């Protein structure tokens, strides 16, 4: 069966360079050319460039020279996408998909298959554990939140009550500012709810191996 | 002498002279393009297409046999031989803008060199003959 | 090099509904167009290949369908598990181009935010920090635009904002906004508001405090 594996996520200081692969199995890898495709955050599919691993010939969008180098290794049935000098922008998730090499009319030249993709962050920050502040109102219904700043890398894993309380949250996406992360999550409940129970908003963060508990209190 | 032509389910294209033996294909993919490739405006300028004689020769010969005037007509592409991914030229027979009149010409060259020529290249649509080594087909003569 | 314009960004769809997302090629590129399919943090998954030829296992109501240098994706019954990215891409010649994306979402009727603001916590003024969280939850349409204005001076600076996927059941939008002061920089004001405007108010939704 045909399939494609990317390396693991990437985590990189501003300036430097990382080297992602994409192994293929199940087909002939030189009757393939490696495709390379760029997602941002919440933004659409840009295509890189790819290579042929034949004799490492390449096609690159105008965009990216300068910023990708592709290269393949027929042994190993593996290609490799370096980038290079890294910046903000180049924070994203990265596939490798298969093109086949041109053989008459009767075959399918779309990107039949793809791989799961490769995330790749670029921060000057060394693991942090986040900060986690209990935010308590300032109706028929109360809003209380959890903030978690300060922190690197991804993820945390934020949940009320030990997921006890599932209804009506809203756990925002992390966004990555100023080299650090910062994560919300809202809880609505009836008035006859809190502060009568107890809620606690609980953060997990293996990276720095902290687990951490915070209480809503009224103010 | 004369290379043999072959027509197999009224669509599948073939050539073979000597050693060298083609198939041709017409849809829209432009595997070749001037900015990667080599461009053919003299049949000299075919030693950079192949290391094999044959291959060059039948090349020629196709390209003449269906009335391409190698200085007046647009040029055509190539693969460099240096590369590893295979021998194959490129002609635009695209019925459309500035290649429609070449593209009439190519259409009448091929019917004049095939018996029936069965021709897939619709008018205004991007049509590109692609022509690449293949083995003699079993069933053609 | 070709380049894919492709229709709306976002296109809001009922269940059951015909729906149509186009693309336009900037030259002919024959009929070498693909369809691709993405559902988030999943991979894209080839629809169509060839303009209107349907990939393995794609069901019947993925019509692809061209016209010059224009194609279209038509789904000709949107089912529920059809809320997702579409792209349209050229294969004709590299450099490979893709259009810019549609994510169908689904319609359902308005919804004004419900707003909720908070003043920094104990804990992190303690820390030399001050951060003003507003959030607006479960509103419908997806736009909506949040200022944040102290001692009635709009604040750009320093504001962190996120979004949440339209939710699976109720089919809501919210958001999270976050103002980050110094605890120095939060002291030199008094009134902290986030005001957000949505299609549901003639006049923006605030939520205010002051600091003393
Ligand atoms: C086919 O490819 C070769 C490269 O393999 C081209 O030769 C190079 O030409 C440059 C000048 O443009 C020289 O500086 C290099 O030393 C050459 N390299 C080699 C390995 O010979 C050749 O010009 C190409 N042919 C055409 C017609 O473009
Ligand atoms: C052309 O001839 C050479 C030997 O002279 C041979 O290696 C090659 O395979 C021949 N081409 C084909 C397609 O048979
Ligand atoms: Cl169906």
């Amino acid at each position: 069966e045909v399939k494609l594996q990317q390396s693991g996520a990437e985590l990189a200081r501003p300036g430097t360079s990382v080297k992602l692969s994409c192994k293929a199995s199940g087909y002939t890898f030189t009757n393939y050319w490696m495709q390379w495709i760029k997602q941002r955050p919440g933004q659409g599919l840009e295509w890189i460039g790819a290579v042929y691993p034949g004799d490492g010939d390449t096609r690159f969008s105008q965009k990216f020279k300068g910023k990708a180098t592709l290269t393949a290794d027929k042994s190993s049935s593996t290609a490799y996408m370096q980038l290079s000098s890294l910046s903000s922008e180049d924070s994203a998730v990265y596939f490798c998909a298969r093109r086949r090499v041109y053989y008459g009319s009767n075959y399918i030249y779309a990107l039949d298959y793809w791989g799961q993709g490769t995330s790749v962050t670029v921060s000057a920050a060394k693991t942090t554990a986040p900060s986690v502040y209990p935010l308590a109102p300032v109706g028929s219904s109360v809003t209380l939140g959890c903030l978690v700043k300060g922190y690197f890398p991804e993820p945390v894993t934020l949940t009320w009550n030990s997921g006890s309380l599932s209804s009506g949250v809203h756990t925002f996406p992390a966004v990555l500012q100023s080299d650090l992360y910062t994560l919300s999550s809202s809880v609505t409940v009836t008035s006859s709810t809190w502060p009568s129970q107890s809620i606690t908003c609980n953060v997990a963060h293996p990276a720095s191996s902290t687990k951490v508990d915070k209480k809503i209190e009224p103010r | 002498d004369l290379p043999l032509l072959c027509t197999l389910n009224k669509s599948h294209l073939y050539i073979k002279g000597g050693n060298a033996s083609f198939k041709i294909s017409f849809d829209d993919i432009a595997v070749l393009l001037p900015e990667y490739d080599v461009i053919i405006q003299h049949p000299a300028d075919m030693s950079w297409c192949s290391k094999s004689d044959d291959q060059i020769w039948l090349s020629q010969w196709f390209m003449n046999a269906v009335g391409h005037d190698w200085y007046l007509d647009p040029p055509f592409l190539c693969r460099n031989r240096t590369k590893t991914e295979g021998f194959i030229f490129q002609v635009n027979t695209s019925k459309t803008g500035i290649n429609e009149n070449y593209a009439k010409k190519f259409k009448t060259g091929m019917h004049h060199l095939y018996r029936e020529y069965p021709d897939s290249c619709l008018d205004g649509k991007l049509c590109l003959m692609k022509a690449q080594p293949t083995s003699w087909p079993l069933q053609c003569p | 090099d070709i380049v894919m314009t492709q229709s709306q960004k976002f296109m809001s769809t009922s269940i059951g509904d015909r729906v149509s997302i186009t693309c336009k090629a900037s030259q002919n590129v024959g009929s070498a167009v693909a369809w691709y399919q993405q559902k988030p943090g999943q991979s894209p998954k080839l629809l169509i290949y060839s303009a209107s030829n349907r990939y393995t296992g794609v069901p019947d109501r993925f019509i692809g369908s061209e016209s010059g240098t224009d194609f279209t994706l038509t789904i000709s019954n949107m089912q529920s598990e059809d809320l997702a990215d579409y792209f349209c891409q050229q294969y004709s010649s590299y450099p490979l181009a893709f259009g810019a994306g549609t994510k169908l979402e689904l319609k359902r009727a308005d919804a004004a935010p419900t707003v909720s603001i908070f003043p920094p916590s104990s804990e992190q003024l303690t820390s030399g920090g001050a951060s003003v969280v507003c959030f607006l939850n479960n509103f419908y349409p997806k736009d909506i635009n949040v200022k944040w204005k102290i001692d009635g001076s709009e604040r750009q600076n320093g504001v962190l904002n996120s979004w949440t996927d339209q939710d699976s059941k109720d089919s809501t939008y919210s958001m999270s906004s976050t103002l980050t002061l110094t605890k120095d920089e939060y002291e030199r004001h008094n009134s902290y508001t986030c005001e957000a405007t949505h299609k549901t108010s003639t006049s923006p939704i605030v939520k205010s405090f002051n600091r003393n």
